[PDB]
Formats: C-alpha cells, sequence, structure tokens
C-alpha cells in the first residue's frame, strides 16, 4: 500500500493534496465500498473495506485522512512449559496453572461433522505443542482485548476537526497501521500507530521466549513512542510499507526486511523532481509507480560496471546495453500482451541465477527455497498483490555495496570470487536462457506482460461471488484496489474541499434472482484501467445536485 | 423527525445517509450495505468465524478450523459487553438496518434474492453486534496484524548454527534476518527524529 501527501510548501494550487492507493489484491464485488454519512456529528465521504463502520479513506469538509500496513514487530511467540503427568496445564511463575479451552463443532455441508479443541493461556491461543519437548507456543499480539476499540477508533476519528483532536483516537488504535492526516489550512501529519510490547531487556523479538515467567512483557509502551511527523521540513509525506524512522524495528517475518533497497525511492524521487505539485501531477504518480520496475534503479550500476570491459559483438554485454538505454517503465505493445522493452524479463533470468550462485548456496536446505524468488512471481491471472523487491534482492544489494553496506557481512556471498565474474556468470544464464527462447535479435523480443484479475474468492479463498464473475484487466498496474485523492483549498473552486475516488467493478454486487445485473455492478471497470476517477459528494447541494434516487424510512427503535 | 432515515443515491450508486442520531445513521448504513452486498457480506461473515463448511462442505474443514484457533470468541463479547451505550448503537445500529433489509429479501425471494444464494444453495440469516465486529477483527486484525515467523526464524537459526557453529550460525542470522538496517528509506526524515 503507497501514499503520499503534499504540504502547503510543495502544493501548487492548493493547500494540501492526498493521495491514496491501499494495495489489497483485486477482487469482485470491489474490496471497498463507497459510503457518505450526515447526521448524529458525523459530516463524512469516503470509501472503506469490507464496509466497516469507520471510513479507512475519506474526509469531513475539515481534515482527510488515510492508512498503509505498519509492519512494527507486535507479536512473540511464547514457549510453554507443559508436564507429561499433569495435562492442560502449564508452568507459570512457579505454578502449575491450568489453561482455558474450548470445544468446537465444525459442521459440513454433506459429510460428517467435526470437534476439537483451542486452548488458551495468559499468553495466547496455543499454535502448535511439541510433547517430545514438552513445550506449546502460545501467540501472543500486543493488542489482544483492543481489537474492538480499535473499530471504534477508526469511527470516532471521522469526527476530529483538527491534530490535537485527530491523535486522540490515533493513539487508540492498537494495530500496527500508519495514519495520515491533510486539513483545509495545508497542514500534513503521519503516526505509525498501534500497541507495541515493553520488553524485557535481551528479548531477542525474532525468535520464541519462554512463557515460564521472565520473559513476559513488562506491559506495552506509551504513544509518545510511536513514530509521528506533523508539517515536515520536506513539504510531503511518502510511504509504500517502508520504515517509518530510523532504527525502528520491522515485524520478525523472515520474509520481510527494511533495507538500503526499498520500493518507497520510487515515489520520493518523483515527488522531489518538481519543485511544487498540481492535483494532477499528484494524481500522475499512480500511473508512473504503477509500471515501474523496481529492480532496474537497484542493479543497473552492478551490471555496468562488469561489462565495462567487454566487446560490442559480446551478448552480455548487449543485454546491459538495452537496460541502459531504458527507463524502467512497462508499457504494453498493441497487442494487449507483451512488453514493449525487454527489461523485466532480463532482469528476472539474471536476478534469479545470481541468488542461486549466492544467498541460496549460503543457507541450508529447505531454508535456501525462501531466498530463491526473484519477486517477478506471477500466474495466468498476474499477481495477486503488489510487486515489491524479494528478500533475497534486498540481501544481495546489501552484499554488492560491499563495505558500503551497514550489514556485516558473515558469510561472503560471492564465495571468494570477484563480484564482477559471479554477475558475468549469471548474465550468461540470462543470455543462454532467453536467446533460446526469443532469438538472437534482442531488438525483435516480445516477451509476456503480466496481467490484473479482479478475483470471484475473497483473500482467504472463499467464493464471494460465481466463478463467472472474475474480470480481467489486460495491463498489470502496481497501485491501489482503490485510488482516492483530496485537494484542500484548490484555487481552482469556490470549494474548500475536492475529492476523487474510484471502486471498480462497481458500487454494487447486486444480481437478482433472474440474473439481472444492478446498474451500478461495473459502471467503474474501465474508469479504473484507464487511470480515471470519480468526484465524492460531500455537502448536500452536490449531493442533491447528483441525486438519481431517494428512499425514506421511518423507523424506531 | 428522530425516526426519519433519507438515504440518496448519486450517479454511482453511492449512498448518503442522513439521520438524527447514531442508532438511526448505523441502521441507514447497516440497510445499504444489505441491499448492495449480501452475499458478499455473508460470506465475509462466514470466513471470519470459520463457518464456510456448512453451505460449502468438506474442503472447508481445514479452513473452518485454522479460523476458530486463532481467536477467543469469549474475549470479543467481553469487550462488546464493555461498551457505553453510544459506543454500542453503531453496532447494533448496523446489525438492525441490515436485518430490516434481510427481512424484507426473505419475505420476497423471486425478486429480492441475490442471484448467488440460489447458486450456492443456502439463505441468509440475521446478523447481532458480534458478527459486525468480528468482519473487522477478522480481515483487518488477522490479515494485517498478526504477521510472525518467529517458530520458523528458530527452525533456520538452528541449521545455520549447525552449518556454520554457535557463533557464525547467529552472525550469518544477523546477515539474513538483520534487527534494523540502518540504510533503510524512512517516511520520516532523520532531522526531525
Ligand atoms: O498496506 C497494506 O498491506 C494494506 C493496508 C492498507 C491500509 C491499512 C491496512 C492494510
Ligand atoms: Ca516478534
Amino acid at each position: 500500500s503507497n501514499m503520499w501527501v503534499i504540504g502547503k510548501s510543495k502544493a501548487q494550487d492548493a493547500k494540501a493534496i492526498m493521495v491514496n492507493g491501499p494495495q489489497f489484491g483485486w477482487y469482485a464485488p470491489a474490496y471497498t465500498y463507497g459510503i457518505g454519512l450526515h447526521g448524529a456529528g458525523y459530516d463524512v465521504t469516503g470509501n472503506t473495506p469490507f464496509a466497516y463502520p469507520g471510513l479507512v479513506f475519506g474526509h469531513n469538509g475539515v481534515i482527510s485522512w488515510g492508512s498503509t500496513a505498519g509492519f512494527g514487530d507486535d507479536v512473540d511467540i511464547f514457549a510453554e512449559r507443559l508436564s507429561a503427568e499433569k495435562p492442560g496445564y502449564y508452568l507459570h511463575n512457579g505454578k502449575w496453572v491450568k489453561m482455558l479451552s474450548r470445544e468446537e463443532t465444525i459442521t459440513v455441508k454433506n459429510g460428517q461433522a467435526e470437534t476439537f479443541t483451542v486452548w488458551r493461556t495468559v499468553h495466547g491461543n496455543i499454535l502448535q505443542t511439541d510433547q517430545t519437548t514438552q513445550t506449546a507456543y502460545a501467540k501472543s499480539r500486543a493488542w489482544d482485548g483492543k481489537e474492538v476499540a480499535s473499530l471504534l477508533a477508526w469511527t470516532h476519528q471521522m469526527k476530529a476537526k483538527n491534530w490535537q483532536e485527530w491523535t486522540q483516537q490515533a493513539a487508540k488504535q492498537a494495530l500496527t497501521i500508519n495514519w495520515y492526516y491533510a486539513d483545509v489550512n495545508g497542514n500534513i501529519g503521519y503516526v505509525h500507530t498501534g500497541a507495541y510490547p515493553d520488553r524485557q531487556s535481551g528479548h531477542d523479538p525474532r525468535l520464541p521466549v519462554p512463557g515460564t515467567g521472565k520473559w513476559d512483557w513488562k506491559g506495552l509502551l506509551p504513544f509518545e513512542m510511536n513514530p509521528k511527523v506533523y508539517n515536515p521540513q520536506s513539504g510531503y509525506i511518502a510511504n509504500w510499507n517502508n520504515s517509518p524512522q530510523k532504527d525502528y524495528p520491522a515485524s520478525d517475518l523472515f520474509a520481510f526486511l527494511w533495507g538500503g533497497a526499498d520500493r518507497v525511492t520510487e515515489i520520493d524521487r518523483l515527488l522531489e523532481q518538481k519543485p511544487r505539485l498540481t492535483a494532477d501531477q499528484a494524481w500522475d504518480v499512480i500511473r508512473q509507480t504503477s509500471r515501474q520496475d523496481l529492480n532496474l534503479r537497484l542493479f543497473l550500476p552492478t551490471l555496468q560496471a562488469a561489462t565495462s570491459g567487454l566487446t560490442q559483438s559480446d551478448p552480455r554485454r548487449q543485454l546491459v546495453e538495452t537496460l541502459t538505454r531504458w527507463d524502467g517503465i512497462n508499457l504494453l505493445n498493441d497487442d494487449g500482451k507483451t512488453w514493449q522493452q525487454p527489461g523485466s524479463a532480463i532482469l528476472n533470468v539474471w536476478l534469479t541465477s545470481m541468488l542461486k550462485r549466492t544467498v541460496v548456496a549460503a543457507v541450508p536446505m529447505p531454508f535456501d527455497k525462501w531466498y530463491s524468488a526473484s519477486g517477478y512471481e506471477t500466474t495466468q491471472d498476474g499477481p495477486t498483490g503488489s510487486l515489491n523487491i524479494s528478500v533475497g534482492a534486498k540481501i544481495l544489494y546489501e552484499a554488492v555495496q560491499g563495505d558500503k553496506s551497514p550489514i556485516p557481512q558473515a558469510v561472503d556471498l560471492f564465495a571468494g570470487k570477484p563480484q564482477q565474474e559471479v554477475v558475468l556468470a549469471a548474465l550468461e544464464d540470462t543470455w543462454e536462457t532467453l536467446s533460446k527462447r526469443y532469438g538472437n535479435n534482442v531488438s525483435n523480443w516480445k516477451t509476456p506482460a503480466m496481467a490484473l484479475t479482479f478475483r470471484a474468492n475473497n483473500f482467504f479463498g472463499v467464493p464471494q461471488a460465481a466463478a463467472e464473475e472474475t474480470r480481467h484487466q489486460a495491463e498489470y498496474q502496481n497501485r491501489g484496489t482503490e485510488n482516492d485523492m483530496i485537494v484542500f483549498s484548490p484555487t481552482t473552486s469556490d470549494r474548500p474541499v475536492l475529492a476523487w475516488d474510484v471502486v471498480a467493478p462497481g458500487q454494487s454486487g447486486f444480481i437478482a434472482p433472474d440474473g439481472t445485473v444492478d446498474k451500478h455492478y461495473e459502471d467503474q471497470l474501465k474508469m479504473y484501467e484507464n487511470f480515471g476517477r470519480k468526484s465524492l459528494w460531500l455537502t448536500k447541494q452536490d449531493v442533491e445536485a447528483h441525486k438519481e434516487s431517494q428512499e425514506v424510512l421511518h423507523v424506531q427503535r | 423527525s428522530s425516526s426519519e432515515i433519507k438515504i440518496v443515491r448519486d450517479e454511482y450508486g453511492m449512498p448518503h445517509i442522513y439521520a438524527n442520531d447514531t442508532w438511526h445513521l448505523f441502521y441507514g448504513y447497516g440497510y445499504v450495505v444489505a441491499q448492495d452486498r449480501l452475499f458478499q457480506m455473508e460470506m465475509a461473515r462466514r470466513s471470519t468465524q470459520g463457518t464456510v463448511a456448512e453451505v460449502l462442505g468438506k474442503d472447508f474443514v481445514k479452513f473452518d478450523k485454522d479460523i476458530r484457533r486463532n481467536y477467543w470468541p469469549d474475549a470479543i463479547r467481553a469487550q462488546i459487553a464493555a461498551l457505553s451505550p453510544e459506543d454500542m448503537s453503531i453496532l447494533q445500529g448496523y446489525a438492525d438496518g441490515m436485518n430490516a433489509w434481510i427481512d424484507k429479501v426473505n419475505t420476497n425471494p423471486e425478486t429480492l434474492l441475490p442471484k448467488q444464494f440460489n447458486t450456492f444453495g443456502f439463505t441468509p440469516k440475521r446478523w447481532e453486534p458480534f458478527d459486525v465486529a468480528m468482519i473487522f477483527v477478522g480481515t483487518m486484525a488477522n490479515r494485517f496484524s498478526d504477521s510472525t515467523s518467529e517458530i520458523d526464524n528458530l527452525a533456520l537459526l538452528t541449521a545455520l548454527k549447525d552449518k556454520y557453529g554457535v557463533s557464525q550460525g547467529m552472525a550469518v542470522f544477523n546477515q539474513l534476518k538483520w534487527l534494523v538496517n540502518p540504510s533503510a528509506p524512512t517516511t520520516i526524515a532523520v532531522q526531525e527524529s
């Protein structure tokens, strides 16, 4: 998920501009739901995932808000001590404590029912048990028992009218999430929200801790500790699930890292490029970042240095010259199925080869499979989410930095060979593989483009529509599931706020019993694909002015 | 009036709710959601509570068991029970709103029932505040804030120690899965904090 917030000093013909592209996968009917609420102290417009009571994306005419996944480390595993005799007990603070348990019956359409037990300790629900060690793992979340309060903080924030009121709500959102703020005066802000544990000294958060007592968290860290900025010196706020601040530790996921190779750089480059940006320019960053190869920038210097003393008739040198001539922006050919330049295909084969010779070689099986992906994934339906730099690729970048990298190289990944020789060997592999499939004339290579699929199954893999309801877009776009833009104090209007969004396929997922599809079932699908957008209305006159229907209810509690 | 809920849809079908109190405001929201996205919401309710095998079968038993083992329902009910009446209205308003529309659908299924209920062979049930809360808990708390690989990390670390020995195994672990990297591009500039 990405976000860019532009303040007074960076905005052109407005005081503040907010552009959000939450990335949750592509689904039919839409992941989010458009809604405006006017009454009981609320006056809002926007869209939100699964029609939650609180709007994750929108504005109230005074302030605007948005979000991106935080990825802080808020979950730790406790290795619970069991006794072989006295079962359903665990040792805690020198006493054998009894576990909470619950039985569950799974009813099955056309099969027998199934029952099982769920166990819980002071630390959390039991994940797995090792009856050979006599160890049970309990998953401990810092937000345990604040789930409901997080929902309500997301609802009450819609009523804030300033930063002061807004942060009182940010302090109650307990999940690891980045929150963003903009206002009619041009003020902009950011908060890395969430509940984080106050760990015992010498607790390594990447690995399990004994749950017998000494390792128990001291409590939770105060909100004064949560990374935050108000009216930053740069004039803008950018995030693409990168680190909030210097020395902030990421999630413990082996596959997740915050290093020198980060896709947020692609946003920063574009925002620093122009002294001021207009709303069209701010919107336009979606199109560029949607199409940008994420590896070009990181390894082009490395490939250039390695092929500098090679001959023009040398195919490994040719491949590097192709990439040098390229801007990294993927464009479809007229055929709607292949890319204009072969760059991504080259980087994909090269990177796979490089990983196999370096990172993969240094790790024992089967842990080696965790570092072999190049990040160019996909199937026929294309990627399931956003494109990122793979973990293996982030680790190889630090290695190619040599001594400029802050990460101590305990094992030399190049295994005593000069870098240039491993790079040229991978380039030979690349050429051998690609030339075999496409021929020798690099100029006529017609490489396959990634596509986009609006899936009928929700992210859990559960049907939320009929299979036939699946939609396909020819061009894969590395962008939000939805995109929304809020412009405060346009110089261009009489209106103090202007907002736009796109909720594809459409607002409604309704299909009548006869097979008659709603009028708003898919009227936003083409708009999505060509980077279009629809106006969001707040005031009564705009709403009235654009009404298509009215329904009045008389209900009493 | 206080009993009145006005629902205006725009040129894209986006609903706007005009109401005087909290219960009436969330009732309006609940109602349009049941109009627009009932099958989706229904499937989202079964996904977040682990009740898919009931209507879909054998293939979802493992899924259903995995969902149920990852939460404590009773802990969620206790947080609901502790809400203030204004907070409670949001959740109750919402569930009531939805129910209002589920009653008409279930009353006149020859024209109001979403085609997929017919396809999948089942029908919509009424909602309670717990169901609304579970939609957020199951798709926001479990899908974006429940990430750990600690047991797996330990497994990896153990394999690095049998390859490079104990101190070496540990330094390689720090090269692959570092805690922090001071060169990581950050949202907040260093001058700020
Ligand atoms: O960043 C993400 O993965 C998606 C997301 C966006 C906003 C809030 C939570 C998650
Ligand atoms: Ca952890």
